[PDB]
């Protein structure tokens, strides 16, 4: 009822030029959240056991 | 009481679930130790090998013994009945009571 649906149309945008800046931090911080997940994994398993 | 064979069968089964409980407990300690191993202290590193080896050897032989029990089930096949004599034994005891009634020197 809001609108006749033709809303989403294909479009093109270029990929941002890569560098050392963001991937290394992205992956080390992913390491951080997965070390977190390992910690809560161990804690939950200990509580369950 | 039950014949002995059933007695050692139930003892072996009880040993089986106690071994399973020990396996679960050792899983708990190995999960515990891996956490600090990931933390970064290498002192408890030697204990890790021992814990893993004991965990695996506890997991294996328990299942092996249970397999032996299930195998025993295979050859144990072929290897109110009491009522057939029940009245008789009742009969016996009743007459015994009469004897106690019949002799006044034993009613003390």
């Amino acid at each position: 009822k809001v609108v006749k649906p033709s809303s989403l149309n294909s479009d093109k945008i270029p990929y941002v030029a890569p560098t050392k800046k963001e991937y290394i931090e992205l992956d080390i911080l992913n390491k951080g959240w997965k070390l977190q997940s390992l910690n809560e994994s161990k804690d939950l398993l200990r509580a369950s056991f | 009481m039950q014949p002995p064979y059933i007695q050692e069968r139930l003892k072996s089964l009880n040993d089986i679930e106690t071994q399973l409980c020990s396996m679960l407990q050792e899983a708990s300690q190995v999960t515990f130790i891996f956490g600090e191993l990931k933390r970064g202290n290498e002192s408890v590193k030697p204990q890790f090998e021992n814990h893993v080896k004991q965990f695996y050897e506890r997991l294996d032989k328990s299942t092996t013994q249970l397999r032996k029990e299930i195998q025993l089930l295979d050859e144990n096949v072929g290897t109110n009945k009491k009522a057939l004599g029940q009245d008789t034994e009742k009969m016996e005891e009743q007459l015994d009571l009469l004897s106690a009634i019949l002799d006044p020197s034993k009613s003390k």
